[PDB]
RNA sequence: GUAACUUCGGGAUAAGGAUUGGCUCUAAGGGUCGGGUACGAUCAACUUAGAACUGGUACGGACAAGGGGAAUCUGACUGU
RNA sequence: GCCCGUCGCUAGUACCGAUUGAAUGGCUUAGUGAGGCCUCAGGAUCUGCUUAGAGAAGGGGGCAACUCCAUCUCAGAGCGGAGAAUUUGGACAAACUUGGUCAUUUAGAGGAACUAAAAGUCGUAACAAGGUUUCCGUAGGUGAACCUGCGGAAGGAUCAU
RNA sequence: UCGGCACCUUACGAGAAAUCAAAGUCUUUGGGUUCUGGGGGGAGUAUGGUCGCAAGGCUGAAACUUAAAGGAAUUGACGGA
RNA sequence: UUGGCCGGUCGGAUUUCCAACGGGGCCUUUCCUUCUGGCUAACCUUGAGUCCUUGUGGCUCUUGGCGAACCAGGACUUUUACUUUGAAAAAAUUAGAGUGUUCAAAGCAGGCGUAUUGCUCGAAUAUAUUAGCAUGGAAUAAUAGAAUAGGACGUUUGGUUC
RNA sequence: UAUCUGGUUGAUCCUGCCAGUAGUCAUAUGCUUGUCUCAAAGAUUAAGCCAUGCAUGUCUAAGUAUAAGCAAUUUAUACAGUGAAACUGCGAAUGGCUCAUUAAAUCAGUUAUCGUUUAUUUGAUAGUUCCUUUACUACAUGGUAUAACUGUGGUAAUUCUAGAGCUAAUACAUGCUUAAAAUCUCGACCCUUUGGAAGAGAUGUAUUUAUUAGAUAAAAAAUCAAUGUCUUCGGACUCUUUGAUGAUUCAUAAUAACUUUUCGAAUCGCAUGGCCUUGUGCUGGCGAUGGUUCAUUCAAAUUUCUGCCCUAUCAACUUUCGAUGGUAGGAUAGUGGCCUACCAUGGUUUCAACGGGUAACGGGGAAUAAGGGUUCGAUUCCGGAGAGGGAGCCUGAGAAACGGC
């Protein structure tokens, strides 16, 4: 009411961040930026409650404060700066690289890269619209406006960004056969590239997707991400490769996995 | 719809920033502005080349056709450009594990591109606030027979 | 806008409340008028409604013109 | 044996009831109508300029081509901005007065019931063919239970000529 | 033979029983549908509405009170049978 | 898809020896709204050769190959109800997996070395119903259509706007 | 954990209630009470009233320091460290509390914005700044006017302020320098006509209007202003830029103008390199804070569909002063009877409208239940509303704000 709301209560977060029930009233609230509330990382969640660096969120500023960490080349000395999918942070201070993206459980997993992989990000376009005097530009789903970009490029198309400059190197189409990564719905987290794409004129356009063990999902259109073709996708991929076993083929390896 | 006195208002009736230059004397001396409304709606050829102004019409006039697709059977056209649907429903009471018969009453903007009457069935598409009840736009009428030629008189 | 009561006819103008001039306009409401073995001259009247403007907020401007209500006794009433 | 009512003491519960009863909360007609807001004006001031009159001050190349941006008395016809009080007409409208209507609570002389309720008084209406078979509808009469007329029922005291 | 008013026997069945060819085809619970009832009183009362000339009808509570009221059958006792 | 026997792993891979459940096509008079322009079909029709030792479980420059194994316009559509499956669905709570909070209510932690240049597992899953959206089915229950035929079907008139 | 038992009778079988019995994250109260973990708590009655104190302030290397403050500067005689006060910016619209109002209202799930605003974050983005160019003014950088402060006071009293004297800015108000091109409009100068040209100005981005483009099934031909550029003067002239959406008068571009002309850096810190016209000349790094527009995020506003307790001792309601719709306007951030003007006579209702009641905020949920259900949800999360009651407004991106008026 009144105006915008600058707390978040604990309960109220979003559930992927894995806050303990108690230990306080509040979650912290993400900034705005470059993805939305819920579908983000903060910065005081990545370093105190993924990688345990800082105690506390008075360590997690003196730690950003110090300009180590980098969110896709650019400093972020936010707390709770919104951190999102294909993100990219730089911890200089032994020489870490994680690129933001989801296990198959749904979750923001800590996935280590190296310092090629570093160097780009992928941007999933979300409009491609003529600017003023006429120039073209692309939006991705981190917000970024890229001048000039390919008159392939399409929307549901994934640029691939450069980082040093916000310019696309490379890009990818949306047709049958490439690798998808799905961010959102309950198949969150998964890989499977294809079966076809359903068209739905009027609203909610769904795909079909398939695995490499052949199991069929349908998802919204908008919640699917390419990440390649079918086999050497442009990201590395997090452990598990996006299977989503069930849960009696988790504990047979989680049995087996323990007894050496 | 060529005929039948459009310029009935204290306003003069046109569709706005379609320019007929008098100048240029081009073999058509009315243009007229028209759109397909999108979803798989024919614009009907009484849309194409009437006179009719009609801002509020789906295909001729300023509004789109965005959300909701309902349809309904036509209960009133007593209103100017404007019709009553009922849209009948059962609606499932699970104590009982049953239905009980409800509906609703859905005021409707419809185009002189139409002609009603009731008893029809009508498709409507959702657009922007029309009028204070008004919400939803006639996209296609479909009515065929009524089953009504063999009730004439005869010999 | 209009209560109790009622013989359902009344009570009732119940009770109460607004408006009203002048000037300048506007809109309605007629009669005569005619056709091919997509058409209006012309004439006249006072009713109603609305609007602007105007004024020492005056205006049924003199005149003309119900005080009302709640009850009781009594005779039904009109009448002599 | 059981049992019904009138009448009689005691207590409680609601009901009606003169009181234009009262209290409260809405909605509300009309009247008055604060306040701010928009608007019509208004101009205490508080200033930057310029002056065709004595402003005892260059017309920004130059004291002749009617052609070069040129400032202190002070009264100003030339201005320009800022602007308070006050103020005009609107819309919004608190609040008050008046009347209406609805919702809820509460006082009331007195009246008529019901219950506690078994005890008292008068009878014996019902249960037996309850001593006039009972009961229903209706009408009238009566201290009271009741009685009588008319039609009905059997839940009758007759499944039967 | 169809349709009707009923009757008689039996209890397959039903019921608390009396009884019942419907009061059966119900815990092995669903053919369709309307109306009514939720312990006894207070009470078919009060109030409001509505119909009626009226008598009245139709709709219709509550406070309060109560531990039973009732139904069917059995044995007994009693009867101006 | 239960398995089933080389029991040769001293009662522990298998497979048409198969029955019975559950799908997808084709033909039996059997619509799949219809053309276009991109596929060039388990290649309907097999120039050319079959060094494999017999069989009915394994192949090529092809003879313009039912250009029909899904992408976007229509001479384009009877409507539903029902039911299947799925998306999109706040957490907490509920059910429930894991885990000696010393037990338990809880919590979401923890566990394992060589504890000296630290390894590692989690924080699942289900339900979340009505209404809306997508999807398969077509019994059941409605609705529609050719009777005064203003009915249907015609790749090779193109006329009052086009 | 799908269970019954006592009570009508002399006894029986029932109908049927009363009573028992078990829970309650359900209250109160009585009696008793050693330990460990966990911790609800002025909801109900009075959204009744409040003494007192506190709950919202905030400074970095980086807006403004002549404290007549402190510490004692490091070519440091402009400043240099620390810094009260005050100006400026930002926040105070979040949180916390309560449940009074509220019955298609809130709310829930599901739509929509092709019907809108959006400080901030993030990303992109600005060579055009000259009136009527042949009437340019510092850009090596414009102007006054104020707090704090000094001093003189008023009042019993307030987080009251008056007069006078100073001085700043990222406050306020102004105001330039940042090519080259092309394309249009006007134009002193074409003889027997498909016969040409310097110059002068305008052209960024906002605003507002009008108009234009924003296309699109495969091929073809002769005519009538018209050699529409048909080069040996009829050797047919080999010709297509244009994005998105299911859908747009969309994005965007163009033309003509319009504007109490918007913006287009007169700001700050740290570092002080490079070059040759050694002038303290021309250049030059990392940031900070601003700024226009478009995106993005955080939102907000309105919105579609279906779903809410009891009551008919509520059956008709709404429609003068908007009810339902049309046209146009106004207002709005924008749609819209939202309001206005002029019209029309609609809109809802036994499938329960409208009215009344609620000891009703709604939901996630809770208790209990074999299953189906019944009851509760003021209360940890989400949404709504409110700050004694009404109403009105200022500021701001955002409030009809109440620790603002
Ligand atoms: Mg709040
Ligand atoms: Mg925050
Ligand atoms: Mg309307
Ligand atoms: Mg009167
Ligand atoms: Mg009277
Ligand atoms: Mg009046
Ligand atoms: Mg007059
Ligand atoms: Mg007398
Ligand atoms: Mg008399
Ligand atoms: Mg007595
Ligand atoms: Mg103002
Ligand atoms: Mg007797
Ligand atoms: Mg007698
Ligand atoms: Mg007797
Ligand atoms: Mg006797
Ligand atoms: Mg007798
Ligand atoms: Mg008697
Ligand atoms: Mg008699
Ligand atoms: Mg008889
Ligand atoms: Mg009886
Ligand atoms: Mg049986
Ligand atoms: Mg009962
Ligand atoms: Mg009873
Ligand atoms: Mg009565
Ligand atoms: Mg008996
Ligand atoms: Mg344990
Ligand atoms: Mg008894
Ligand atoms: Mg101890
Ligand atoms: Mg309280
Ligand atoms: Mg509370
Ligand atoms: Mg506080
Ligand atoms: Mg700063
Ligand atoms: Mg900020
Ligand atoms: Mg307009
Ligand atoms: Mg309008
Ligand atoms: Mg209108
Ligand atoms: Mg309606
Ligand atoms: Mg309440
Ligand atoms: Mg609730
Ligand atoms: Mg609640
Ligand atoms: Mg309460
Ligand atoms: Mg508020
Ligand atoms: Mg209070
Ligand atoms: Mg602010
Ligand atoms: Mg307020
Ligand atoms: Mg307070
Ligand atoms: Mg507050």
């Amino acid at each position: 009411a009144r105006g915008p709301k600058k707390h978040l209560k604990r309960l109220a977060a979003p559930h992927h961040w894995l806050l303990d029930k108690l230990s306080g009233c509040y979650a912290p609230r993400p900034s705005a930026g470059p993805h939305k509330l819920r579908e983000s990382l903060p910065l005081i969640v990545f370093l105190r409650n993924r990688l345990k660096y800082a105690l506390n969120g008075r360590e997690v500023k003196a730690i950003l404060m110090q300009r180590h960490v980098k969110v896709d080349g650019k400093v972020r000395t936010d707390t709770t700066y919104p951190a999102g999918f294909m993100d990219v942070i730089t911890l200089d201070a032994t020489n870490e690289n994680f690129r933001l993206v989801y296990d198959v459980k749904g979750r923001f997993a800590v996935h280590r890269i190296t310092d090629e992989e570093a160097s780009y990000k992928l941007g999933k376009v979300k409009k491609v619209q003529l600017g003023k005097k006429g120039v073209p530009y692309v939006v991705t789903h981190d917000g970024r406006t890229i001048r000039y970009p390919d008159p392939n490029i399409k929307v549901n198309d994934t640029v691939k960004i450069d980082l040093a400059s916000g310019k696309i190197t490379d890009f990818i189409k949306f047709d049958a056969g490439k690798l998808v990564y799905v961010t959102g719905g309950r198949n969150l987290g998964r890989i499977g590239t294809i079966v076809h794409k359903e068209r739905h004129d009027g609203g909610f356009d769904l795909v079909h997707i398939k695995d490499s063990l052949d199991n069929t999902f349908v998802t919204r259109l908008n919640n699917v991400f390419v990440i390649g073709e079918q086999g050497k996708p442009y990201i590395s991929l997090p452990k598990g490769k996006g299977i989503k076993l069930s849960i009696a083929e988790e504990r047979d390896r989680r049995r087996a996995q323990q007894g050496l | 719809s060529t005929e039948l006195t459009v310029q009935s208002e204290r306003a003069f009736q046109k569709q706005p920033h379609i320019f007929n230059n008098p100048k240029v004397k081009t073999s058509k001396r009315t243009k007229r502005w028209y759109k397909n409304a999108g979803l798989g709606f024919k614009t009907p050829k009484t849309a194409i080349e009437g006179s009719y102004i009609d801002k509020k019409c789906p295909f001729t006039g300023l509004v789109s056709i965005r959300g909701k697709i309902l349809t309904g059977t036509v209960v009133s056209t007593k209103m100017h450009r404007t019709i009553v649907i009922r849209r009948a429903y059962l609606h499932y009471i699970p104590k009982y594990n049953r239905y009980e018969k409800r509906h609703k009453n859905v005021p409707v903007h419809v185009s002189p591109a139409f002609r009603v009457q009731v008893g029809d069935i009508v498709t409507v598409g959702q657009c922007r606030p029309i009028s204070k009840t008004v919400r939803f736009n006639v996209v296609k009428v479909s009515a065929a027979a009524g089953k009504a030629n063999k009730q004439f008189a005869k010999f």
